[PDB]
């Protein structure tokens, strides 16, 4: 698993 | 490593010795590495000193308890370290008690003393479709060590074990995500997001005011309609079960990574589980359902909370595919979501940008163990972990 934010 | 020109010189010492391709090598075969075990190791691996394998009975609802205090202290975080996921126990049985779960598949590492829970690695089963082929397999998720146990090498161990522990089950390929790069992607996605409340994502840092652009015009970019637009739209119910099943396999035919699921797997997966899974069909003017929606629920803790939607599997026949992520969206508004998470997988890339989803900093490789077959672009990719 990823966790993404805005780039 | 996570990008492919770090991962280009590092060395792997523990995926050089496993049944995977290597990072530079193009492939243009199909099939396993190496043969199925006909002998298998019965003994556990050995762990460090003081250290003992016990399976976790998630039915024990202290068991429970400590494996989701284990995740939320100890599991993924963004890479800026604000934010970690935070699994609900209810989740958790979600994830990990699908049709033909195993007790001893839900593999712990405890403390040999205290017996404390240190570390952990799950596999499911899933029997997968990949380009012409379809193999029992393994999904393994949760990999976790505990902080003050980390860079010790105790995730070697844990992989083998589980390894091991699959291959007395007579599976012998798996499949599994991860942030980084390791010999060697079958496939790499992107996470893209969607603001639904964006004074609480621009407050709590998960998003930033962009360049000239006030919080007042940035709520008026975001702003949603208050209800769906789609006629028919409605929550799944138990007599969907078949038709969302038949509807979800036919749509899978086009891509070359996929879930195979039983009727009864269709229902684990899908049917409404308030906080953690959403599904909604859409029955048109004839009765007939001919599409259908899904997100399952997974907040953030800021390291409040972060109320976020994973959009989960999407399928469309009738209604534009637009038109129904622009309800998924309403409807996760509607239920008090913050943001509205997405990969470019399947085939989100038509909406992403149309809807006013963001591209984030992370990528989620995709792998396969113990098969080797040619890397696909991520839409021809459509299974969804979580
Ligand atoms: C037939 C059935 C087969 C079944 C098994 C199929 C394979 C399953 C494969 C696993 C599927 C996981 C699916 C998910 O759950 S992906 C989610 C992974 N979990 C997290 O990100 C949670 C936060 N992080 C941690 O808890 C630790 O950092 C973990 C436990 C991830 C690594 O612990 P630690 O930081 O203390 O490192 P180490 O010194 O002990 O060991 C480092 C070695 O392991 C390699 N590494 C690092 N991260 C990952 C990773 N995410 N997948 C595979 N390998 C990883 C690393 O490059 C090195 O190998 P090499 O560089 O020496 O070669
Ligand atoms: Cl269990
Ligand atoms: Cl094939």
């Amino acid at each position: 698993a990823s966790f993404s934010k805005p780039r | 490593a996570k990008t492919m020109e770090e991962a280009s010189k590092r060395s792997y010492q523990f995926w050089d010795t496993q049944p995977v391709p290597k990072l530079g090598e193009v492939v243009n075969t199909h099939g396993p590495v190496e043969p199925d075990k006909d002998n298998i190791r019965q003994e556990p691996y050995t762990l460090p000193q003081g250290f003992t394998w016990d399976a976790l009975d998630l039915g024990d609802r202290g068991v429970l308890k400590e494996l989701y205090t284990l995740l939320n202290e100890n599991y993924v975080e963004d890479d800026d370290n604000m934010f970690r996921f935070d699994y609900s126990p209810e989740f958790l049985l979600w994830a990990l008690r699908p049709p033909g779960w195993l007790p001893q598949w839900h593999c712990g590492v405890r403390v040999v003393s205290s017996r404390k829970l240190v570390g952990f690695i799950s596999a499911i089963p899933a029997n997968i479709h990949i380009y012409d082929t379809e193999k029992k397999m393994v999904e393994i998720n949760f990999l976790c060590v505990h902080k003050k146990l980390r860079s010790k090498r105790v995730a070697p161990v844990l992989i083998r074990e589980i390894t091991r522990r699959v291959h007395l089950e007579g599976i012998f390929q798996a499949v599994y995500t991860a942030g980084v790069v390791l010999p060697k992607p079958v496939g790499t996605c992107r996470y893209w997001h969607r603001s639904l409340n964006p004074r609480k994502l621009i407050e709590v840092k998960f998003s930033h005011l962009s360049r000239n652009m006030t919080m007042q015009r940035t709520m008026k970019l975001y702003r949603l309609p208050e209800t769906p637009k789609t006629a028919g739209l409605r929550p799944m119910e138990t007599k969907d079960i078949p038709v969302v099943h038949q509807l979800l396999t036919r749509y899978l035919k086009q891509f070359h990574l996929t879930p195979v699921m039983s009727q009864e797997e269709v229902e684990h997966w899908f049917y409404p589980q308030e906080n953690i899974i959403d599904t909604f069909v859409v029955e048109n003017a004839n009765g007939e359902v001919t599409d259908f929606l899904s997100f399952y629920t997974l907040p953030s803790t800021i390291m409040k909370s972060l109320k976020a939607a994973y959009s989960f599997y999407n399928v469309h026949t009738q209604t534009p595919l637009l038109d129904l992520m622009s309800d998924a969206l309403v409807l996760a508004k509607m239920k008090g979501f913050d943001v509205f998470n997405a990969l470019d997988l399947m085939e989100n890339k038509t909406f992403l940008e149309k809807l006013k989803f963001g591209i984030g900093d992370g990528n989620l490789q995709y792998y396969l163990y113990n098969w080797k077959c040619p890397s696909m672009g991520a839409e021809k990719v459509g299974l969804v972990l979580q």
